């Protein structure tokens, strides 16, 4: 049977980067020709594999993490990068194997009145470990005094909204990102192109 | 192998010295990164010469010395298209203009281009296309 690739790409709503989605795969054949007709222009960078020969590959697990960020920040979705997104929202490992798919979503995710529903984490006492997830909304303690759950000086809400309007520059427009990771369990498979 | 990009050009034609023209180039397909777009040109008998380039995010702009201050390269915010505004065109601007794409995040030099578009003819002169407007009035013939 066919893998639910359209459930990840053709999904109506995408999650915030601080709360990135995660779709488990199992018991299906995976052909990626569906992916090629997805956007007028999109990026398909793979780490250790090529997107063409990757149709002849077998896997035990693939994980599709999807979220929305600025076009400015797609560069941070790569091994060894730094920034608010790589450090405080979504980190890729250095030996990461898999691919990254990103395409402009202005038509879907930006509004003339401004779409403010997509958030990213701005404050964290420590950078994330590769593939770690943090959906907590605790006030960040930036100074000497405790915050008692109240926002103020040295006491900041950790999340901050994107502003997505269609008249912004492309760097500031929303981009939908999908990260494929290739996990190989010591068991048999269900990820082999026809 | 790791990219497949098509470039579609528009604009060009015949103008007079001092006039303006707007060239456009649209990118489609897939690539490794949101790379740079730009233009080359080739004068008759001469070799190809770099004109201008821009990163995908309209934050970096490169111009050849022969066009600095006269050409301006910009990007559309709703289309995957890049634009070249050509002001105060001179006779030496006459060339076939080629759109180009680099699949890089940073553009060190102009030299291993990844993709081209079909040529686009731009001619700057007072004559015009050999043939267009065959009927020349005798009054215009003298004045």
């Amino acid at each position: 049977n066919l893998c639910p690739f359209d459930e990840v790409f053709n999904a109506t709503r995408f999650a915030s980067v601080y709360a990135w989605n995660r779709k488990r795969i199992s018991n299906c054949v995976a052909d990626y020709s569906v992916l090629y007709n997805l956007a007028p222009f999109f990026t398909f960078k793979c780490y250790g594999v090529s997107p063409t020969k990757l149709n002849d590959l077998c896997f035990t697990n693939v994980y599709a993490d999807s979220f929305v960020i600025r076009g400015d920040e797609v560069r941070q979705i790569a091994p060894g990068q730094t920034g608010n997104i790589a450090d405080y929202n979504y980190k890729l490992p250095d030996d990461f194997t898999g691919c990254v798919i990103a395409w402009n979503s202005n038509k879907l995710d930006s509004k003339v009145s401004g779409n403010y529903n997509y958030l990213y984490r701005l404050f964290r006492k420590s950078n994330l470990k590769p593939f770690e997830r943090d959906i907590s909304t605790e006030i960040y303690q930036a100074g000497n005094k405790p915050c008692n759950g109240v926002a103020g000086f040295n006491c900041y809400f950790p999340l901050k909204s994107y502003s997505f309007r269609p008249t912004y520059g492309v760097g500031h427009q929303p981009y939908r990102v999908v990260v494929l990771s290739f996990e190989l369990l010591h068991a048999p498979a269900t990820v082999c192109g026809p | 192998s790791s990219s497949a990009v098509q470039l579609q050009a528009s604009g060009g034609g015949f103008v007079q010295p001092g006039g303006s023209l707007r060239l456009s180039c649209a990118a489609s397909g897939w690539a490794e990164t949101f790379g740079h777009m730009g233009w080359f040109r080739q004068a008759p008998g001469k070799e190809r010469e770099f004109v201008s380039a821009i990163d995908w995010w309209d934050t970096v702009h490169y111009y050849a010395d022969s066009v600095k201050g006269r050409f301006t390269i910009s990007r559309d915010n709703s289309k995957n298209t890049v634009y070249l505004q050509m002001n105060s065109l001179r006779a030496e601007d006459t060339a076939t203009y080629y759109c180009a794409y680099w699949d890089m995040d940073y553009l060190q030099n102009s030299i291993p281009v990844d993709y081209w578009g079909q040529g686009t003819q731009v001619t700057v002169s007072s004559a015009g296309r050999a043939g267009e407007q065959k009927l020349i009035s005798e009054e215009d013939l003298n004045s």
